[PDB]
């Protein structure tokens, strides 16, 4: 009964083994074994369910064992197993083929198989371990020893993509540990972790390789939000070592989420605004996507209130997601209407939800934008208003307040007004008719270097694929 | 003034008559607005047999 | 949608009646 | 994270600080840790301490100098420990009232301005005129709006005279690569 | 080997670049000599028309001119006689005086007034009573 | 060292026959005027 | 059926008029008892969930209505289901001994004719579209094809579907050549404008439902009162002043409905006081048309306020156009208009850029600003530019 089951699980992942052993023993081709890799996580998550954990038993038995020998008997340890006459020696599917790593010369060590096992193994174990859910001693065990295997192997063009994908897994299970449970071992833990995130950033600096950084500055950057420091954040994004050209499209969206966090909090908005909608076109519309799509949309909606101006209101009922945007709804209500005490108890029911996202702190900050909003929607309105005539309108406390509150506004250039004390009303400054005046010349330019922009991005992405139709023979 | 057979504005407040009627220019508005509306129905048809 | 729906209106359902109110008073 | 730290000295080290960044029109780092916090509602509501440089960030953005100046002088703890800090918090209010009488009032009378300024005598807002060279007339005090050589940096974007130039620059330079 | 990897990354781009041009470039260097070699096309006599009226077993196929009369030329290599039958518009070189492929067949329509309609439009709900 | 020296040999080939492309591909430009307007 | 789905609906929500409430209620418990519609007297129940001065009484005894049972029962079910069994039977009998003989494709397309109506008379929604894809392989001519045209048309009403519905109308009345047929183009003019209700047109059901023939007249679906009723709906939007005091006013075939039901109010009234842009007549016919019009109707209601909003920014930029400065105490005692009101109906339009006005505070006195620019203008263009370069960018790097 058992004996099938092993046998019939194995002969799929080696197939798919021998698929990559072959591309990249032939010259230098990067892109061969990654359209692989990515059917591999959905492949694996399913069949890591069927058949039980016996499929990965026999392939450390299969392949020679440099590290593996105690890994696999710890891992099945914790889950009180059975012995089914398992042990290594049984079933061999090598057999003295040269395809099958003959071991004859593997074991008199004259040539060196390690590279394309040993880095490969570890793929194995981090995809079990995500199944299952295993934390504890489990996590640790596990990344005490990948960090010395990483700094021996010289870290090749194939061998950079190969842990890239692990270091995911790493911070996923670090963080889960601290969330479950918190301890003072644990905080000592993440010591040891940022240090190696950055020894080995330094080592992919040199490859270039773009899905390599293209992981750990998703991982760097939402670990200094855990953290708290922006100076570490600030310049490290000042080098721009971010490669734009074969990157993952879900791995873009995550790049441009960061920058729309971090520059938020340096009350400059314009740059913040395209970063968080560039990472929405950026984001697939697939169902293992919803989760970036709802933290983002959570923030768009923040970051328009904090300008001043009402952001777009058809934006909530035409997506589905609306049923998690409709504290939302209410905040955009309560600055534009203007009401003092709605906004108290807006923020209050709302409070122990707004916890999670960390988006409280925010809605605080929107107690001064009532009045912001308020009075560029009453400028509009009257261009020559009185004193005592604002106060019978918002509710506020004194004549003195109101005038004071103005003068603010103009900082930054939005009412664009004056106050005259001695006539005793507001009136407005602008005049509109800017067709006569070179503003607009300024955002034309723009476009043209739009257009331009993607014109030449156009003759690099269709002609490259016709690359390898010339050489190939055709009938 | 409303019946657009001569375009003006008149005064209520101190009983007077000011300037309205103003040209038009084209090759601006009216005839870059058709356009966009010609222009969104084609891009449609490009992604939807293009995947 | 756009400024309409999602706001409605909630507004000139009882305020439009009072308004005969002061029409037919002051004159 | 430790949560075995309880001091009374703790807190005002902290509130300190924030009121340093404040002193010095600090945006970057008076804006994060307030998320950064152990406790955001606790800390930052019902301690005295942690709240009294948000409510002064908070109302001094505002325009309401009415409720936000009694807390820089007839506060309870503004006495002892955040005396040092009021110097320069005051100073960077008045220095920020004194732009905005350039831009929205083209000339304001003495009276009036020795409220705002929170002045015991008319003689104190005379003294700060001369020093920023203000044009004095009767009664009176006139501003002209005196700007500075070109603005900001970064060349050839919204910089020097004759952008127009640049302009037919950008036309000519991208139109080049279109062939290319 | 620090130098070498630095400039490791020269073996794709620049590789990429010459494979990039290679079809832009052939593009409008085949037009050059699609052009030029057009002067041979330009001064050959052209072909005639004529149409298919009769096979033989000796691979000879009457042909029908429309101004001319009737000629027996040879059928091309490419083809045979099993794929041409009678009322069959093709082509006629007028060099060596064979054929060279088939243009279309004979319309519907024929001798003097010829009145062939399939599925009318007249239906029995459009004629009432 | 001496398979070493041979990539750097390389890049220089491939620059070689990119240069020379660039170039050609203006100047076929100038033969579409001297072909189709002759013919 | 007739009406399709109205009379089911009024009861829905009433601001004022109690009396029709009664009559309401007393023709859904008639029409549907006559006709052989077993489930829509179930269906009274799920159409009043969640909804304000609901009349089905079971656990909610908040009920105004007259009438408070519309709640499905046994009683009248046993005895639909009676007549909707027997008349199957003998139609089935029938129609399978035409199925076995094959004679002509007019009685196999005409078996299906009598039955696209009687799956719709019996209670029957998807078991009646099962029907139209036999007598589309049926079909002899295009105007075969016009009859399956109708049954989505009847059917997509009760539910009022605008994707299914909306689609294959415009198909049917294209096909290969639509030429000037009237089972296409008028049957276009008809139930084309109602589903431009639904979305919020105003634009293109302006030139349908507004400049027509005299007729169309559809019987069971609608009636000629009821498609002139909506011609002063749309035709307030669009239609400037020009086409008022014409297709509008002077039109013939609303000067014959003036004189036959006065109490409309909407074609005569609102558009006498909109065409003399007077205030002080345009106000008291504006609740008196939203309550007798606007609420019973079912396309009107779903709008309501949102199409209220439309007329009243209309006069305020005719009159906007006729001065450039007044006093706001000598407008009030003209046109008889509060002050304290006249803040509330500006305030929902200036701040919106709707309507461009500029109000002195200090004299009590309204300025007229620039109504249109060179700036305006590009400003629209601004959305529409940066719109399609969206598109272009954002579906431009998913194919790649």
């Amino acid at each position: 009964l058992h004996h099938s089951e092993k046998k019939y699980a194995e002969e799929d992942q080696v197939q798919e083994l021998l698929k990559v052993l072959n591309e990249i023993s032939k010259t230098t081709l990067t892109l061969d074994p990654r359209y692989i890799w990515r059917s591999l996580k959905d492949l694996s998550s399913l069949r890591n369910q069927e058949l039980l954990n016996a499929e990965t038993l026999c392939f450390t038995v299969n392949v020679l064992y440099p590290d593996s020998s105690s890994f696999k008997k710890n891992l099945l340890k914790f889950i009180t197993s059975n012995h089914k006459s398992s042990v290594p020696g049984s079933a061999e599917l090598r057999n003295s083929y040269p395809a099958s790593f003959y071991s004859v010369n593997t074991e008199k060590k004259t040539i060196e198989v390690t590279a394309e096992i040993n880095c490969f193994m570890h793929l194995l174990v981090q995809l079990f371990l995500w199944d299952s859910k295993e934390l504890e001693q489990l996590v640790e065990f596990n990344r005490k020893v990948v960090i010395p295997n990483l700094l021996c192997y010289y870290n090749l063009r194939s061998l950079n993509l190969i842990n890239a994908k692990l270091w995911f897994y790493i911070y996923l299970s670090h963080e889960t540990l601290a969330r479950s449970s918190e301890e003072i071992n644990s905080d000592n833990q993440n010591i040891i972790l940022r240090s190696t995130m950055m020894k080995f950033l330094k080592i992919a600096s040199l490859k270039h390789d773009n899905e390599t950084k293209a992981m750990l500055i998703n991982l760097i950057l939402r670990d200094f939000l855990n953290n708290g420091e922006v100076d570490s954040a600030s310049d490290f994004i000042s080098k721009l070592e971010y490669p734009h050209t074969d990157v993952s499209s879900s791995l873009e969206a995550r790049y441009f989420f960061y920058l729309s966090k971090i520059n938020a909090i340096q009350l400059d908005y314009s740059t913040a605004n395209e970063y968080i909608i560039a990472a929405i076109r950026k984001a697939p519309h697939n169902s293992k996507s919803l989760g970036f799509l709802q933290q983002s949309n959570k923030l768009h909606c923040c970051i328009q209130l904090l300008m001043g101006d009402i952001p777009e209101l058809s934006f909530f009922h035409q997506s589905n997601m609306q049923k998690s945007l409709l504290p939302y709804y209410h905040l955009t209500k309560a600055v534009k209407l203007g009401d003092l005490k709605k906004f108290t108890s807006t923020i209050t029911k709302y409070k122990q939800l707004l916890l999670k996202d960390d988006t409280y702190q925010l809605c605080v900050r929107l107690r001064s934008n009532v009045i912001k909003t308020g009075i560029r929607i009453i400028s509009l309105t009257y261009k020559k208003i009185s004193l005592r005539d604002i106060c019978l309108k918002l509710n506020l406390d004194s004549e003195q307040t109101v005038e004071y509150m103005v003068s603010r506004a103009i900082r930054d250039g939005v009412i664009e007004a004056k106050i005259n004390h001695e006539d005793g009303f507001i009136e407005t400054t602008e005049l509109l008719n800017i067709y006569d005046s070179e503003d607009p010349q300024q955002v034309f330019d723009e476009r043209i270097k739009f257009a331009n922009q993607l014109h030449d991005e156009y003759l690099v992405s269709m002609r490259y694929p016709e690359d390898k139709k010339t050489q190939q023979n055709e009938k | 003034i409303l019946d657009k057979i001569f375009y003006g504005v008149l005064d209520q407040g101190n009983g007077w008559l000011y300037v309205y009627e103003t040209p038009n220019q084209d090759a601006t508005y009216d005839s870059a607005l058709e356009l966009v509306g010609q222009l969104n129905k084609v891009v449609d048809q490009l992604f939807e047999k293009a995947s | 949608e756009n400024w309409d729906d999602v706001e409605v209106d909630d507004d000139f359902t009882n305020e439009l009646k009072a308004e005969l109110d002061r029409y037919k008073r002051e004159n | 994270n430790h949560k075995l730290s309880e001091s009374d000295k703790k807190s005002k080290l902290i509130s300190l600080y924030l009121l340093n960044l404040l002193s010095q029109n600090n945006t970057t780092k008076f804006h994060s840790e307030l998320q950064y916090l152990d406790k955001h509602i606790k800390n930052l509501e019902d301690d005295s301490l942690l709240s009294y440089p948000i409510k002064l960030d908070r109302w001094l953005m505002e325009g309401s100098y009415q409720k936000a100046w009694d807390l820089l002088q007839s506060g309870s703890q503004n006495i002892s420990e955040f005396d040092s800090f009021t110097d320069i918090l005051k100073s960077a209010i008045r220095d920020e009232i004194a732009k905005n009488t350039e831009l929205s009032y083209d000339f304001l009378p003495l009276s009036n301005i020795k409220a705002l300024l929170f002045f015991n005598n008319e003689k104190e807002t005379e003294k700060f005129a001369l020093e920023r060279n203000w044009p004095i007339v009767n009664s009176k005090v006139y501003f002209n709006n005196q700007s500075k050589e070109k603005a900001d940096y970064e060349d050839e974007m919204m910089h020097e005279e004759d952008q127009k130039t640049n302009i037919i620059e950008k036309a000519m330079d991208y139109a080049i690569s279109i062939e290319n | 080997e620090q130098k070498i990897q630095e400039t490791e990354l020269k073996i794709r781009s620049k590789t990429e670049n010459v494979r990039r041009l290679e079809a832009q470039r052939n593009a409008l260097n085949d037009k050059v000599r699609f052009i030029k070699d057009e002067l041979r096309l330009l001064q050959e006599p052209g072909s005639y028309v004529g149409e298919v009226i009769k096979i033989v077993s000796d691979k000879k196929v009457l042909v029908k001119v429309q101004p001319e009369g009737k000629y027996i030329v040879d059928v091309a290599k490419d083809i045979n006689v099993k794929d041409l039958k009678a009322s069959q518009r093709v082509c006629l070189r007028s060099d060596s005086y064979m054929l060279h492929k088939v243009l279309e067949n004979k319309a519907d329509p024929l001798v003097s007034l010829m009145m062939v309609e399939k599925v009318p439009d007249s239906t029995y709900d459009m004629v009432g009573g | 060292y001496f398979k070493l020296k041979k990539l750097e040999k390389e890049y220089e080939l491939l620059t070689l026959q990119e240069d020379y492309i660039k170039d050609e591909q203006r100047h076929l430009k100038r033969e579409l005027k001297r072909a189709q307007e002759e013919v | 059926n007739y009406e399709v789905s109205e009379k089911a609906f009024l009861l829905t929500q009433s601001k004022v008029s109690i009396e029709q409430r009664k009559e309401a209620a007393e023709f859904v418990l008639a029409k549907i008892k006559e006709e052989e519609m077993a489930p829509y007297y179930k269906y009274l129940c799920e159409e009043y969930l969640v909804n304000n001065g609901q009349s089905d009484l079971e656990h909610d005894e908040k009920s105004d209505s007259l009438n408070e049972w519309i709640k499905f029962d046994q009683e009248l079910y046993n005895e639909l289901c009676k007549k909707n069994e027997s008349k199957i039977k003998e139609l089935n009998e029938k129609i399978q001994k035409l199925e076995e003989d094959d004679e002509g494709e007019l009685e196999q397309a005409q078996a299906w004719i009598n039955l696209g109506e009687y799956y719709a008379q019996i209670g029957d929604k998807d078991n009646a579209e099962k029907t139209l894809g036999k007598s589309l392989s049926k079909a002899i001519s295009t105007g075969a094809k016009i009859d399956v045209m109708l049954t989505i048309a009847r059917l997509g009403f009760f539910y009022n579907d605008q994707l299914y519905v909306k689609e294959k109308l415009e198909a049917v009345n294209s096909m290969i050549e639509k030429g000037g047929d009237w089972e296409r183009r008028n049957r276009y003019k008809t139930y084309y404008g109602i589903h431009c209700l639904a979305v919020r047109n105003f634009k293109e059901a302006a030139k349908l439902l507004v400049d027509s023939l005299a007729t169309f007249t559809s019987i069971e679906l609608t009636s000629y009162e009821s498609i002139a009723t909506y011609a002063s709906v749309t035709g307030l939007f669009t239609l400037e002043r020009t086409d008022l005091k014409s297709k509008v006013i002077d039109s013939p075939e609303l000067l014959s409905l003036i004189s036959t039901t006065a109490a409309l109010q909407s074609i005569s009234s609102l558009t006498i006081s909109l065409y003399a842009s007077d205030y002080a007549s345009y106000f008291p016919y504006l609740l008196e048309t939203y309550a007798n019009v606007l609420i019973p109707c079912k396309y009107l209601n779903r709008h309501a306020d949102f199409f209220v909003r439309e007329m009243r920014r209309k006069v305020y930029a005719q009159l906007l156009e006729s001065y450039k400065t007044l006093s706001l105490k000598s407008m009030a005692s003209a046109f008889g208009v509060s002050v304290a009101f006249l803040d509330n109906d500006l305030g929902k339009f200036i701040p919106n850029k709707q309507l461009n006005c500029v109000i002195d505070r200090v004299n009590g006195i309204v300025e007229t600003n620039r109504p249109d620019n060179k700036n305006a203008q590009y400003h629209l263009l601004v959305k529409q530019g940066d719109g399609l370069l969206t598109k272009l960018q954002k579906y431009g790097a998913a194919v790649r």
